[PDB]
């Protein structure tokens, strides 16, 4: 009953309402920090110079936006990959102006996510069950790390990271499509197949069980495995596109015998990408 | 008139009413 | 025993596959739809309707073949092989895009036949036909996208051409012109699909990781695990599986209502207060406004070639840019 | 007066009758065969 | 087993060649109206043959042809 | 005032989470 | 207890209480009809029938009333553009009573009466009629009840077609010209020649409701006498009311789809004087073609009837609205007051060019003034860009024929730009927003709201049909 | 005379939480459009 | 079980022949023909509305309103 | 914004909520 | 719109009278 032993028996105990565990020891502060800063910076936060051009972009509720259009703007383009802690800032108002809250939120959130995976494993151990829920959870984890961490690393700044907002997500998707043509990348096709097929198999399994309940184990194995594998693949696809290894490109493929070019659907898709791109790229 | 006049009247009508109806319903369900 | 009873028993007899009465509608229609698509990709081109090379003879790729939609001038003509357009000439029927109508209509009747088939099979086995009700969602999506949408528009030309890159063109067109991503019904559809995938994944993993060392898995351990890890858990198996059924289907139906709304240009294209506030001062910039700008750009840069029939001519001066 | 479009529709009824008749005839005939 | 092998050996390559010749002899272009690689444009007919009328589409293509 | 509507709905959601976590009827 | 989604099954085995809830639903529906019409009357502007018709004003039920006879109001005004004359003088001239308020009063009275009947039938749920001669279990014969109902509806359909629609003993129906100029409520005469199948010729409707009416009467009589067949009776489970529910829901969904088709594509039932122009009359240049031919037919521009030019505005199209842009159209671009007149544009060289009109699709369009020969002459470059074919660099005057700006010539570049944008929005018009705080963004007419709402309803009711068919066929399993 | 067909209506706690979550989430999603 | 007057009037229509059916197929063959008939009728109308079928002197459009 | 936007949101939040709470209360009062 | 508020409250009062008269629990 050493004080240290008593503490350990408290944390690694299956009688709390929510299991804490050693991974949860890191999970709780980081997640609480991320949630608190996200709430604060989503309700009210100054406009952020996303383009690093002294011109700001607002995203908070008190500055005009609603839930659909509000967001937490990524840290400024001038910062690059530099960590921007509050104590490493010239002035609080400036630190907000450069987009520090985004950095705070995403870093605490990513650490909390990986610790949450660890906590899942730990409790599976403490209860005496095979410890592979965490393996399945590793897929959406990979996806978030792709959009928030790996893509900015490949692109050199967190200004290319995903905004934390509903409309920011769509803006990110369209700019990503413009610059990398993700639709014609096979890994995203695997991901689309994964989500749609996962819904299909979920509906089929639920209908069958709920209809007759009024190797079969391999059935549930396949249920678990299919969408997880596809999400791993599409997360890897995003990560590869973060290193300028873009998808397929079939523009200007068929040419007339004399030398003219006959259009195909890929050219229409490329022209749509061209529109998205030229609307992007403020200057050149 | 007051834009909040209608809202105040509606909430005054509604809140005690839903309270009373809830009490009566959870009384009558019981034997 | 009249001819009808003989026919019925013959249909219901066990074979490698089950035909049933539904088969009489499903198999010919499904087979014709598939054959129409294969023919349209292999041989027929869209050089006369969209001015594209969407066939293998043209030299296209598997990702660029497409049974392209009929021309714009035909409106919503059914394009029968013997109609006022084709007039019995097979080649003109193909060039005008009649293969699109052939494939889509026979696909509709194949889907109807499949739902009837599931009704019939559940009737034979003697279990609740939740499978048919589940399949009702895909039929809603199909009817909303391939029939109601082009019917609410000017012509079949605006329907999704059967393909891969053609469907991608349809997605980008919908974003550019209807701003679909901002539609709440599409948001419910996305939530339904992603939640269905989530449910499949975690249900499979849980059942695998609570297996008894021999239904067949420790429901008690699974319940406690999820309660103490996530907070909430299913304590009922029937509810668990009905929920798995319910979520993706509901997502599909919500998206279907979203798609029928945009078929009438009854689209959630903008937020009025944001437009007003942006008009007042030019400094006010949010992600929604930049999405609007992207939509303007995509419309301008895609319209001259997507809707080639309209003979749009936009010079370089009028094309929006980030200057 | 008959127009080309109406005549086409009449030929459609002919062809549809033929298709349905051949399908139903095949089904009923084969069902009767292996009684 | 063995018997059907004779029939399939005699037939399947004949069908394969049937499709092969259907493409090679240029019959497909006539059947489906698909232009020959030189038929997309003349030496200067670089305009597109797009149908503008619903009622007389086949004749208009005949003009485009 | 929209901000008040959004914040009120959100606070109600959080309260619902609190009650759904710590006050669920015991499974049995 | 029952789950919250099955609470109403407690009337499945009780014919009396089932009838009671049907009567209550009928009372609600009639009450809504009355209340909605009352609200529309209380928010209406009868002064302007030309540049502010009912469809511009967000009316929903008024066009449906007006379709088959009701035009005037007890306050006097008619919708056809004349104060109502009490042409009624005798019995069979109730026309002075059945104005909008008369219909409202009758519907509210029906609502009350049906509510009272519903209460009565709820209390007296155990009338002897619901029970057979010698069995305690209530049991109704659905086939004969269907026959009786069908016979009643056939009689009413035949009466509607032959008396009301023909105008023999009724107001007739709304008819109009191909361009929505003259709108009468006149009787129609039925003709069985094939052109009565033209959906835009009203003579079909009467011809339908007569013949179809008779067809129902026969169809009623047969079912009032003929028994079902064991085969069908067992297959469809005619002893179980759930099958009636399934089939009725399917029928109603099909009806909704057909109605949406007619509403969106226009027909004789939906005239543009009532519900507004379709979205295809803008696409096909229907009104622009007509006007251009009329002016080209020697008439001067100022002599063009203003309804015919209002129809050529694109703000009237039902395909320019939004899902959450609420209220009447006049809450949008504002209420029109005057037509500025047909504008024409000329460049420095004096060549006459035209502005390309914005299609239904585009929320915004690039303004491009092009030579009639297909060569772009001038334009308005993007928000801030340097140009070579430009508005000012080339210089453009605009001159207006007819209307408020008659004979005028604006060469002020902001003025030319404003009227260029107006010209690409159809016909230039005087719009007021100060009265209503209008938002400048468009809204859809009555036609669009009908199409959208009932397409959604039909889509949902198909799923309802599938579910209830499933619960009928699988009845032994669903318990 | 009492009606046999009367039956009570049941909704346990878990169902209440599920319903409230559905309602609140739908309200949050659609308010941004209702305010337009 | 009140023995009202209106109940006396209507009970014969309510459940005199409740649960009675004729054996076999009965009129079902005849019904078949009727269905096929309407299956043409509706079809024709659709095509007439669709401008697939063009009846002589029947211009399916707004021009047919001429005469009112 | 729409003056009725807040009212619509409030009624949407409230009516199903009071319905559900009433059902649960008259369930829980009963044994 | 005040008229609507007044009329709605009044109609609710009349409905209350109807239910209080014809649907009171039997005294005993
Ligand atoms: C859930 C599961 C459900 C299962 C569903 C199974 C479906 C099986 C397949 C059915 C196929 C139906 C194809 C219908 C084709 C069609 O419609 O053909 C189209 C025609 C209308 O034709 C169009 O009409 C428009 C209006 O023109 C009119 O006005 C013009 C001037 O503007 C001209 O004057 C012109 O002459 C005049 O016709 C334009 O002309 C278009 O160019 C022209 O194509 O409709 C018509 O014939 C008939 C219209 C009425 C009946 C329509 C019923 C079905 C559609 C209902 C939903 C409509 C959706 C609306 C948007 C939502
Ligand atoms: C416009 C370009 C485009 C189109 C048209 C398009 N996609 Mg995508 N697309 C997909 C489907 C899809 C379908 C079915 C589809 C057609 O219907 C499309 N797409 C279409 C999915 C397979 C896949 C996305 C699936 C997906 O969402 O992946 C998981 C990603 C995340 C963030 C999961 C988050 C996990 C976190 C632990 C959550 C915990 C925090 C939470 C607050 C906790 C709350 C708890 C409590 C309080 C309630 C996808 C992607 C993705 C992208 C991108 C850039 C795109 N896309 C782009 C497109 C991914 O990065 C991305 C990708 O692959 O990277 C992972
Ligand atoms: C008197 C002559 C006649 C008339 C006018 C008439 N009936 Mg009948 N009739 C019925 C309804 C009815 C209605 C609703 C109705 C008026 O609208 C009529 N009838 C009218 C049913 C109650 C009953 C049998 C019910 C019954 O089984 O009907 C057949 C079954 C079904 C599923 C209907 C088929 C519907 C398809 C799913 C539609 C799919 C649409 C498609 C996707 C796209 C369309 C394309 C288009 C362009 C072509 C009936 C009978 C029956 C008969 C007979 C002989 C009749 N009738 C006769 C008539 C039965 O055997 C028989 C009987 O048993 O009498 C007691
Ligand atoms: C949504 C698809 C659908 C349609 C359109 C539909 N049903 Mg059902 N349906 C019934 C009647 C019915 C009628 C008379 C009818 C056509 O008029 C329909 N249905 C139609 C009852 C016999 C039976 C029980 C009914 C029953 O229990 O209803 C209880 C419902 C309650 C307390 C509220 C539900 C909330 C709604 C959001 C109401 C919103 C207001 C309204 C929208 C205003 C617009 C009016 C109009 C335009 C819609 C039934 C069921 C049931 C279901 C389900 C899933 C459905 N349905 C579904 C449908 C049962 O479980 C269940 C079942 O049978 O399980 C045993
Ligand atoms: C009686 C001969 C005839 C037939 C059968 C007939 N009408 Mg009329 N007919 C209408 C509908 C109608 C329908 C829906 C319908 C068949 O379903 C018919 N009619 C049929 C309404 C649009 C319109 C008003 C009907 C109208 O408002 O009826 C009142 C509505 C209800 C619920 C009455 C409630 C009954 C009490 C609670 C008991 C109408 C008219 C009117 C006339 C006249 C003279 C007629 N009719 C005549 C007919 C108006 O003055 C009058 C008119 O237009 O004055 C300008
Ligand atoms: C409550 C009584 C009522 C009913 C049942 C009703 N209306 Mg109205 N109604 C209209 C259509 C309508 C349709 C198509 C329709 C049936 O489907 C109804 N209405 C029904 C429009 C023509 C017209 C304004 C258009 C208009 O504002 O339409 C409504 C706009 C919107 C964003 C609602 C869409 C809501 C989403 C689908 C919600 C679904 C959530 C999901 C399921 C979960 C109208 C009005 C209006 C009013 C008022 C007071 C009403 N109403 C009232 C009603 C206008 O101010 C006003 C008026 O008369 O002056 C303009
Ligand atoms: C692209 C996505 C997608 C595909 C390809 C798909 C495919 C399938 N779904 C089925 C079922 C289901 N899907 C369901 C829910 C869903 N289904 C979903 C998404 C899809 N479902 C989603 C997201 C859900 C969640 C709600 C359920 C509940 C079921 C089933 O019960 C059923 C099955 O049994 O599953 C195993 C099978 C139906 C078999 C059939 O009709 O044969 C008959 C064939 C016919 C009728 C021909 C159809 C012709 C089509 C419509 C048009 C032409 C298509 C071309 C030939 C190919 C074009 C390809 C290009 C576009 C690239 C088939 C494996
Ligand atoms: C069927 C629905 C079943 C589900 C239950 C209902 C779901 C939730 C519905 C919420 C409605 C909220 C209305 C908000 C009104 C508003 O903001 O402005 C309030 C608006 C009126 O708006 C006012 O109009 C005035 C002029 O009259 C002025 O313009 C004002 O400025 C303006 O605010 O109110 C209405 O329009 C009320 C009637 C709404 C009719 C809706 C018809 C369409 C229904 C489609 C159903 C599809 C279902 C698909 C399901 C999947
Ligand atoms: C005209 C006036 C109309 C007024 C409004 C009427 C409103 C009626 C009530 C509407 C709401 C009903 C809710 C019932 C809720 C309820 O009790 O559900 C639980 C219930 C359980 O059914 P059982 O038969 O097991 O038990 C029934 C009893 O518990 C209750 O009757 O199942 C369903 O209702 C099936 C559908 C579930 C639907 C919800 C599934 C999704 C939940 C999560 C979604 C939101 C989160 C998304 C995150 C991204
Ligand atoms: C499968 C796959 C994944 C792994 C790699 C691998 C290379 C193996 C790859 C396979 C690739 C290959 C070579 C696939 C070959 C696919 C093809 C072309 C299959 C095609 C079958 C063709 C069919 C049905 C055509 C049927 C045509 C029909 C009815 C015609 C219908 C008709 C129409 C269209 C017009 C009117 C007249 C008529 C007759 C009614
Ligand atoms: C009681 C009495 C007896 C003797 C005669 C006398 C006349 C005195 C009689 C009195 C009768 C009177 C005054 C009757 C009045 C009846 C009335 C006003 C009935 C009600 C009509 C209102 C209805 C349906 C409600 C519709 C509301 C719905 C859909 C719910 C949601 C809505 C839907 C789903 C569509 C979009 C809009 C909205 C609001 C979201
Ligand atoms: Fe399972």
């Amino acid at each position: 009953a050493s004080a240290w032993e008593r503490f350990c028996s408290f944390i690694t105990s299956t009688n709390n309402r929510l299991y804490i565990g050693w991974f949860g020891v890191l999970m709780i502060p980081t997640l609480l920090t991320a949630v608190t800063c996200f709430v604060i910076a989503f309700i009210g936060a100054p406009p952020v110079d996303i383009d690093g051009i002294r011109e700001p972009v607002a995203g908070s509720l008190l500055y005009g936006n609603n839930i659909i259009t509000g967001a937490v703007v990524p840290s400024s383009n001038a910062i690059g990959l530099h960590l921007y802690p509050i104590w490493e800032a010239a002035s609080l108002d400036e630190w907000l102006y450069n987009g520090g809250p985004y950095q705070l939120i995403i870093f605490h959130y990513m650490i909390g996510c990986i610790c949450y995976l660890g906590r899942q494993w730990e409790y599976s151990y403490r209860l005496g069950m095979r410890p592979w829920i965490c393996v399945a959870y590793s897929a959406p984890l990979a996806a978030t790390y792709s959009v928030f961490l790996i893509y900015p690393l490949g692109q050199g700044s967190f200004s290319d990271g995903m905004p934390l907002g509903i409309s920011g997500t769509f803006n990110f998707m369209f700019v990503f499509q413009a610059e990398h043509n993700i639709l014609m990348h096979p890994f995203h096709m695997f991901g689309v197949a994964g989500v749609l097929g996962g819904s299909l198999f979920a509906a089929m399994h639920g209908s069958l069980v709920s209809s007759t309940l009024v190797n079969s184990r391999s059935l549930h194995f396949f249920l678990g495995a299919w969408p997880v594998v596809c999400i791993w693949l599409t997360a890897m696809g995003i990560s590869t596109m973060a290193f300028n290894l873009n998808g397929f490109n079939f523009n200007h493929s068929i040419v007339d015998s004399q030398g003219n070019v006959v259009n195909t659907w890929a050219d229409v898709l490329n022209r749509a990408n061209l529109g998205f791109e030229v609307m992007h790229e403020r200057n050149a | 008139v007051n834009d909040l006049g209608a809202i105040a009247t509606a909430l005054f009508v509604f809140i005690p009413c839903v309270f009373l109806i809830l009490l009566y319903a959870q009384t009558a369900s019981r034997g | 025993r009249g001819w009808f009873d003989v026919l019925d028993d013959w249909l219901k007899r066990d074979r490698f596959v089950f035909i049933g009465w539904s088969g009489i509608l499903l198999f010919p229609c499904a087979f014709l739809s598939i054959g129409g698509w294969f023919t349209g990709t292999t041989f027929v081109t869209s050089w006369y309707t969209h001015g594209l090379a969407s066939s293998y003879l043209e030299g296209a790729n598997f990702l660029t073949v497409a049974v392209s939609t009929p021309a714009d001038s035909l409106g919503h003509s059914l394009l029968l092989l013997w109609g006022p357009e084709a007039q019995g000439d097979f080649t003109r029927w193909c060039q005008l895009g009649g293969l699109w109508n052939f494939t889509t209509l026979h696909g509709v009747f194949g889907l109807i036949g499949f739902m009837l088939r599931q009704f019939e099979i559940a009737r034979l086995v003697g279990v609740r036909p939740y499978n048919a009700v589940a399949f009702s969602g895909p039929i809603a999506v199909y009817v909303s996208v391939f029939l109601m949408y082009p019917l609410g528009q000017s012509s079949w030309f605006f329907a999704p051409s059967w393909g891969v890159t053609s469907i991608f063109r349809f997605l980008l067109f919908a974003q550019g012109f209807h701003n679909l991503t901002l539609n709440p019904f599409h948001m419910m559809g996305v939530a339904g699909i992603l939640g269905g995938a989530l449910l499949c994944a975690i249900h499979g993993a849980t059942v695998e990781n609570t297996l008894f060392e021999d239904e067949t898995y420790s429901m008690v351990t699974a319940n406690r695990f999820w309660s103490q890890i996530f907070g909430i858990a299913f304590s009922n198996k029937r509810w668990l599986h009905f929920f798995m059924l319910f979520v993706p289907v509901t997502g599909l139906w919500a998206s279907a209502i979203g798609l029928v709304g945009i078929a009438l240009n009854m689209r959630a294209y903008d937020f009025v207060s944001q437009e007003i506030r942006a008009a007042e001062d030019p400094e006010f910039e949010t992600f929604y406004t930049k999405n609007i700008l992207l939509n303007e750009g995509l419309r301008a840069w895609m319209a001259p070639q997507d809707q080639i029939h309209e003979n749009f001519i936009f010079p370089e001066e009028v094309l929006p840019r980030g200057n | 007066t008959i127009t080309p479009s109406l005549q086409g529709f009449f030929y459609s009824i002919l062809f549809g009758a033929i298709v349905l008749g051949l399908l139903g005839g095949g089904f009923i005939f084969f069902s009767q065969k292996d009684k | 087993s063995i018997r059907y092998w004779i029939i399939h050996t005699i037939t399947v390559p004949m069908l394969f060649l049937a499709g092969w010749l259907f493409v090679s002899t240029g019959l497909a272009y006539d059947v489906f109206g698909t232009p020959r690689p030189n038929e997309y444009f003349d030496q200067a007919r670089q305009g597109l043959p797009l149908v503008t009328d619903r009622y007389e589409g086949k004749q208009q293509i005949d003009e485009f042809t | 005032m929209d901000v008040i509507a959004y914040v009120f709905i959100l606070a109600c959601i959080i309260g619902l989470f609190f009650f759904a976590v710590f006050f669920r009827e015991k499974p049995t | 207890g029952l789950p919250w989604y099955r609470v109403h099954t407690v009337v499945l085995n009780d014919p009396g209480r089932l009838l009671s809830v049907h009567l209550m639903h009928t009372a609600l529906v009639s009450g809504w009809a009355g209340s909605m019409a009352l609200y529309e009357l209380a928010k209406y502007d009868p002064s302007d029938p030309v540049l502010n018709p009912m469809w511009r004003q967000g009316t929903f039920v008024m066009p449906v009333m007006t379709r088959i006879g009701v035009t005037h109001s007890w306050s006097g005004w008619t919708v056809t553009g004349e104060p109502w004359v009490t042409q009624p003088g005798i019995l069979g001239a109730h026309l002075n009573f059945f104005s909008y308020e008369g219909v409202i009063l009758m519907h509210i009275l029906a609502a009350g009466l049906f509510f009272l009947a519903a209460v009565w039938h709820w209390i007296n749920w155990d009338l002897d009629i619901y029970y057979p001669d010698g069995s305690s279990e209530p049991a109704s014969d659905w086939p004969k009840i269907f026959g009786l109902h069908l016979l009643t509806l056939g009689i009413v359909c035949f009466g509607f077609g032959s008396l009301h629609l023909t105008g023999i003993l009724g107001p007739g129906m709304w008819v109009s010209d191909p361009y929505g100029l003259t709108g009468h409520v006149q009787g129609v005469s039925p003709d069985w020649r094939p052109f009565a199948f033209d959906p835009y010729n009203p003579t079909g409707l009467v011809t339908h409701h007569i013949s179809a009416g008779i067809a129902l009467i026969i169809g009623g009589i047969f079912h009032t006498v003929s028994r079902p067949s064991e085969r069908l009776y067992n297959a469809l489970s005619m002893g179980n009311v759930e099958t009636v529910l399934s089939s009725s829901v399917a029928f109603v969904a099909a009806a909704a789809f057909v109605m949406v088709g007619t509403m969106w594509y226009g027909s004789a039932t939906t005239p543009i004087e009532l519900f507004g122009p379709t979205r295809y009359q803008w696409d096909s240049g229907y009104f622009q073609t007509e006007i251009q031919r009329r002016v080209q037919s020697g008439q001067t521009w100022d002599q063009i009837p203003e309804k015919l030019v209002f129809y050529d505005y694109i703000g009237n199209s039902p395909a320019k609205g939004g899902l959450f842009r609420t209220g009447a159209m006049n809450s949008g671009d504002g209420i029109a007051r005057a037509w500025e007149g047909h504008p024409t544009f000329t460049d420095s060289e004096g060549r006459e060019l035209f502005v390309r009109r914005m299609p239904n699709f585009f929320e915004t369009f690039p303004v491009v003034l092009t030579d009639k020969d297909g060569v772009v002459r001038a334009d308005i470059p993007f928000r801030r860009a340097e140009s070579r074919y430009s508005f000012e660099q080339k210089g453009v005057s605009v001159s207006f024929e007819g209307g408020t700006l008659n004979g005028q010539t604006f060469t002020d570049a902001p003025s030319v730009k404003k009227y260029a944008r107006k010209a690409q929005l159809g016909e230039p018009f005087e719009f007021d927003r100060e009265t209503l705080g209008s938002d400048g963004v468009f809204r859809t007419s009555t036609r669009g709201w009908f199409a959208f709402s009932h397409s959604c309803y039909a889509l949902l009711f198909f799923f309802g049909h599938w579910w209830h068919g499933a619960r009928t066929i699988f009845k032994d399993v669903f318990e | 005379t009492p009606n046999p067909n009367k039956q009570p209506v049941e909704l346990n706690r878990a169902s209440l939480f599920i319903g409230l979550l559905l309602v609140l989430v739908l309200a949050l999603l659609f308010s941004s459009y209702f305010f337009n | 079980p009140k023995q009202t007057w209106w109940g006396d009037v209507l009970k014969g229509n309510n459940n005199s022949e409740a649960g009675k059916f004729v054996p076999g197929w009965g009129t079902t063959p005849v019904m078949a023909g009727f269905v096929v008939m309407i299956t043409l009728l509706l079809l024709i109308m659709l095509q007439v509305y669709n401008h697939t079928i063009v009846l002589d002197g029947v211009d399916a459009g707004w021009t047919s309103l001429g005469g009112f």
